[PDB]
């Protein structure tokens, strides 16, 4: 599972570090960070279960 | 209908002697009434085949409702004739609505 | 082609219907148990001398 | 694609992930020695 | 209580009435494709499978909320129509599914 989310966020960030080029730590981070909702909802879901 | 009959006369008897089935008799208990089932998948198989190769969820009815046509030629010829249910029946029946 | 389905709801739905009915009649027929056949096989001879 | 059509506690979620990217910048900022 | 607890919770996360079925009809479908699959190979129900699947549920709902909450998400910050919206995304999203 950990690795799972790993790799979601690592291909995100790559998808437009490389396709795009938009930068390569203060652009990416930004485009990142905001991903966090899946994240948290599944966490919470598989607690509470 | 006589298997009813014969469970009634086997409840009549004396104590200490009891029934049971042999043969074909007890392959014909066993299988029990699965061929209604079958019918019924096949035919929910055919009706979701039918929908996916069409699109619209109307038009495979005109080509499943046309079954009959075809049955009442086969009893027809097995009335004149004086045919039985049997096997090569059925394979023939299942050809013809295919 | 994940893309040539998305204007064809209707198969994606009757393959839907088509797993469903297999793995309910699957479950309808799959007996229920405790545990697997995990133990080394074994034979006993048993003789008496009384 | 079918079925969706396009037609309180947001504000906190917005809050939230605000303090998120804030955090992740400021640990961003050195990493290294914490690391 | 777990396929209904997670239909709540993203009932709490998207509040919408569409768009929060899918994952609850999706993961049924899994569920009877595994017990077939189980049956197929001659294994039988007992309490391990139950306690593998029990475990599995969760990168089960994790397969389909990466792909619904992904495709909410665009469309909803692109502000486009839904069907191309949704077609560039899976097609930006099916490699990262099959890696």
């Amino acid at each position: 599972l950990s690795a799972k989310n790993a790799i979601l966020i690592v291909e995100f960030a790559k998808d437009l570090m490389d396709k795009e080029g938009k930068g390569l730590i203060e652009a990416t981070l930004d485009a990142v960070r905001m991903r966090l909702r899946p994240i948290l909802m599944t966490s919470l879901a598989f607690i509470l279960g | 209908e006589a298997m009813e009959l014969m469970e009634q006369l086997a409840s009549k008897l004396p104590t200490g002697v009891g029934y049971d089935w042999t043969g074909m008799s007890y392959q014909e208990r066993l299988s029990g009434n699965q061929a209604p089932s079958l019918y019924a998948i096949s035919l929910i198989v055919v009706f979701l085949c039918l929908a996916a190769l069409y699109e619209s969820w109307s038009i495979p009815f005109s080509v499943m409702l046309v079954v009959p046509l075809g049955v009442i030629g086969a009893l027809l010829a097995a009335t004149f004739r004086g045919l039985t249910n049997d096997v090569y029946f059925q394979v023939g029946l299942l050809t013809t609505i295919g | 082609m994940p893309n040539f389905f998305i204007d064809r709801p209707i198969f994606a739905w009757v393959i839907a219907i088509i797993i469903m009915l297999a793995g309910g009649l699957a479950i309808l027929k799959l007996p229920v148990a405790q545990y697997p056949t995990i133990a080394p096989p074994a034979v006993t001879i048993s003789a008496s001398y009384p | 694609a079918t079925m969706l059509k396009p037609i309180w506690f947001n504000r906190m979620f917005e809050k939230s992930t605000h303090h998120y990217t804030d955090s992740v910048g400021g640990i961003l900022r050195s990493t290294g020695r914490y690391l | 209580e777990a396929i209904i607890l997670v239909f709540l919770v993203m009932y709490l996360f998207l509040q919408n009435f569409r768009a929060t079925l899918i994952p609850t009809i999706a993961v049924p479908v899994v569920l009877l494709g595994t017990f077939a699959v189980l049956a197929a190979f001659g294994f039988s129900i007992n309490t391990l499978t139950m306690f593998g699947m029990v475990l599995a549920i969760g990168l089960l709902v994790d397969d389909a909320i990466v792909v619904v909450e992904n495709v909410e998400r665009v469309m909803a910050e692109e502000g486009l129509p839904p069907k191309e919206a949704t077609r560039k995304s899976m097609g930006q999203i099916q490699g990262a599914l099959v890696g």
